[PDB]
């Protein structure tokens, strides 16, 4: 999460 | 017209002028809205609050930070913590001067794109520069040969740089940080049967890391000796003026940084992130990156975690090697330090970006000295 | 009795019996373990998994090849590789049949030593060889003249065999290979958005490099395409379904096999180690082998790999001269074909080492026709 | 006022004053450059490195040797190796001395010129001359009569000299030299799992050979011995700590000068080509050659090497020879101190090209004295 | 990495 | 290399 994928 | 040197680091916002020695501004990174519906109107309440406003009213607000292991997840919240950062907690117009952010590596080409449209065209900043957090923890120490961890509450990152040049393709960039170390702590005294769960009660197991987890310098003998005697546990008063007590957990807690399997990644320790980032360099830059081991940020504060850095990465590096953990006095703020010198620096004026030339060049104008 | 054919790539195994036009087994080579405690006592689980099993439960194990730039980084997970290679993938007894393995130009002694051992003391073979990956491929080109550019996930190779006589002086081994990109695969990903960090995403990242990247014919044109336009944007689903939309990616990632300078190894690129590596032959048999240029291994796969090949080396390379780049469809293979075609070709029934000899001659018996 | 004596050496620049015993300048005439971009722009970084300076930084640069077996390859890089020399090394304007060369022999037409050029031209030399290295080698020891045995970095060479003069039809070169050896050393010492690749590895291989290896008297017993008992191998630690052990291979890199044949070369050895010279020579004057082998340059160091070309060059010899081999001390800068020895001297102030004379008839002066 | 010393 | 036509 935040990320914009993968977290 | 003095700069301004700003970083927006995932727990806090250091903000002042340059060429001061220590911040003006240290305000927790931190949004807030009530929980619950008003009554007493002659308050005129506020549609939010903001920094320590948030540490003032805490029991009565849902909590949010809108930086997250380096990226601003929420443009909105953000730019209220800088309408704050400048108007209310510097007092500065920040449209009449320069302003330095700092950024951490490895992270998304947007958002060095979204920082500097909101700078130049909300808070009309008449220049600006995107500095990499970790360069200025090695500015900060002064030294210009060495391999800087930094970190705080959203990210670890290890950079190594020589005789100033850096070395990119070098840098390791570990999610685990004071942030996760909370959650963390939080599970833990779980099993003790005390239970934190709101973002306010977040804050306050924030608060106990701050002052009770050392990173015990062996984890066998330490666990041994808590499991053995109760003579380690030390116990801390809550607002609601109970005794909490902390035993293995004290040590445990910070023991992620070096087995962060107990997190569930599959990553290797700060210990290990380190030494495999010397290891990614040329053999010459090495002897010397290994005298050169710089710490910075909120979690390399812990009691004992230069000793523990030492004693575990001197058991992976050769026999007959030099290795020295320069852990200076105020960690805490090394960047802004950094950032403090290099907005001294003549040369540094060449080096800023213009809103003259952001209005001609578009938005690549941001990446030109960046990871 | 038929002989096996086992080729020990650095990423997937390819193994079979002799005569045979395609390897019947092809575990990725790759063992994992359990990344947390079993709980379910009935589901009857097992203490660490390989090849296709390793893949299947791959989201709860920590995956390690223990194969690296061609050198057996882990000699007990590379003999459980074996046993699953015979016992459960080929269903054969090794102890039964001559065995024929495969290595990389200009490894380590020690390890065919190592391997020889395995082989007659574990496996307890007949008669055993170990051919030099390169040269099994121009036997599957059918050419007896030709330089091959041998490209797999760990090493990469350019030996030219002229005449069938080989030149050993002018191999150049370019460690430069299939991880390697994976690994820079992640770090340009990072740029737009997507982290990718566990061992499992390293298979993911994979996937997502075996389908939507392909090498520019120009770099400088096609990225100028890109910041002119969305045209190269294409998109792959992650096993949540969630489509991730990657760009000027695919041209960039493998742009490395002819900049490696992007990953911050000093040595030339692929190009430039082929045509350094003809350079070193002696002048008459360069036009014979500019004519037989073979490609092979999975990342010779590429789409567009053979246009920029032959363009670049025509760069290198004399005017008035011309250049082959023979890359045929099955390239990737063209190594457990060659395997098949020695073992199959009567006169080499001599070269197999009995297992009296390996007993008398102990390990230096390997050094028997090697580089 | 003193001329200045510059020794062009292919790996090492030695140079000074006429009439200094020994070489003031001696270093690595390596021009380096940044193999990174640079970060910290308040260090003051400059564009390119030379000598010890590159050899202190070394694993942040590339580093370019621009001659190459005496071929002076890139001349931007060589002249900067001449500034260099002047006005810092020998803190010197070297328009105000005459200046003394070496050069290799049967090196090209426009080596000479462009040198000629560039000092006449760049550096305004007042007079000049270029002399042919092993003059200045048989010089150094004193005598007037016999054969040189030259063998530095780039080029080995064969002259024969007699009461003075050369015997220009009979000398030999042999381009087998000190990169070759290091080049051949780094293949060996891959056998054990040392890889060393970049520029900056090489350097390294190069310390290693300069004081791990020895020229074998013996080589099959030898051999034969190092296949028998551990005692012959030792052990050399890296700038990254570790610890590498030297072996088989100590004596199996030296071997090359004698078997070139082991690195491909089909060129005969160096007791050969001393041989093959000899016979070159007149009849009556062989003798008189016997009694004055004189080696010179850094690789005729090895311990061992005289004892070996004796050994060796008696065997190709007739019996009935006084076969004794000139190998003293100091043949490491021989032939700069011969450089000083001569240019010392009255008759060889005749000698020297005046500027005023080279301006006047163009390269046509240097033309005829090249030879 | 991989080898001994050196990578 | 370094020779014309030859190193
Ligand atoms: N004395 C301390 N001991 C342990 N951890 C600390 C201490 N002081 C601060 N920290 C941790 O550092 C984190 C923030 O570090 P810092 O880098 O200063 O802020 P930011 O990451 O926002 O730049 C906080 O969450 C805090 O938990
Ligand atoms: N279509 C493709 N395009 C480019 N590279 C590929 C493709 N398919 C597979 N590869 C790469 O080839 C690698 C395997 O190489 P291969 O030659 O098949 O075996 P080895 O690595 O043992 O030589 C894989 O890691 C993969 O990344
Ligand atoms: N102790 C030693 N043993 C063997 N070789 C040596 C030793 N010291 C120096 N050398 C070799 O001498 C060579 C250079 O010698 P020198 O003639 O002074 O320079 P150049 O060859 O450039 O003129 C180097 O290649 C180095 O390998
Ligand atoms: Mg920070
Ligand atoms: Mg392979
Ligand atoms: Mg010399």
């Amino acid at each position: 999460p935040a990320w914009x994928a993968x977290c | 017209i003095a700069a301004l040197v700003v970083d927006n680091g995932s727990g806090m916002c250091k903000a002042g002028f340059a060429g001061d020695d220590a911040p003006r501004a240290v305000f927790p990174s931190i949004v807030g809205r009530p929980r619950h519906q008003g009554v007493m109107v002659g308050m005129g309440q506020k549609d939010s609050y903001v920094g320590d406003e948030a540490q003032s009213k805490r029991g009565i607000l849902t909590l949010k930070y809108p930086i997250e292991h380096g990226i601003v997840t929420n443009w909105d919240d953000m730019e209220k913590i800088w309408h704050h950062t400048f108007y209310n907690e510097l007092r500065v117009a920040p449209e009449e001067h320069p302003v330095l952010l700092t950024e951490a590596p490895l992270n998304p080409k947007a958002n060095r794109e979204k920082m500097t449209q909101i700078m130049f065209e909300t808070f009309n900043t008449p220049a600006m520069y995107v500095a990499i957090q970790a360069v200025l923890s090695l500015y900060a120490s002064g030294r210009t040969t060495g391999i800087v961890m930094d970190s705080g509450d959203g990210v670890t990152h290890t950079v190594p740089i020589y005789e100033g040049y850096a070395l990119p393709h070098a840098i390791l960039r570990l999610d685990l940080a004071g942030r996760d170390l909370t959650d963390y702590l939080m599970k833990i005294l779980t099993e003790r049967g005390y239970s934190f769960t709101t973002t306010a009660e977040r804050e306050i197991v924030r608060d106990i890391k701050e002052k009770l987890c050392y990173v015990a310098l062996d984890f066998e003998q330490e666990m041994a000796t808590a499991a053995s005697s109760s003579s380690l546990e030390k116990s801390y008063e809550l607002p609601d003026g109970q005794v909490i007590t902390i035993g293995n957990e004290r040590f445990r807690c910070p023991e992620a940084l070096f087995q962060p399997s107990f997190l569930g990644m599959e990553s290797c320790g700060i210990h290990e992130t380190t030494f495999n980032s010397i290891m990614k360099c040329d053999v010459d830059i090495r002897k010397d990156l290994y005298a050169n081991t710089v710490l910075s940020g909120g979690t390399t504060m812990y009691p004992g975690i230069a000793d523990r850095m030492q004693k575990e990465i001197t058991a992976l590096a050769p026999s007959t090697m030099k290795i020295k953990i320069i852990a200076p006095p105020e960690r805490k703020y090394s960047v802004w330090i950094g950032g403090s010198i290099l907005a001294s620096l003549s040369t540094f004026q060449q080096m800023w970006i213009s809103k003259q030339e952001y209005d001609e060049s578009g938005p690549s104008i941001v990446h030109r000295k960046c990871f």
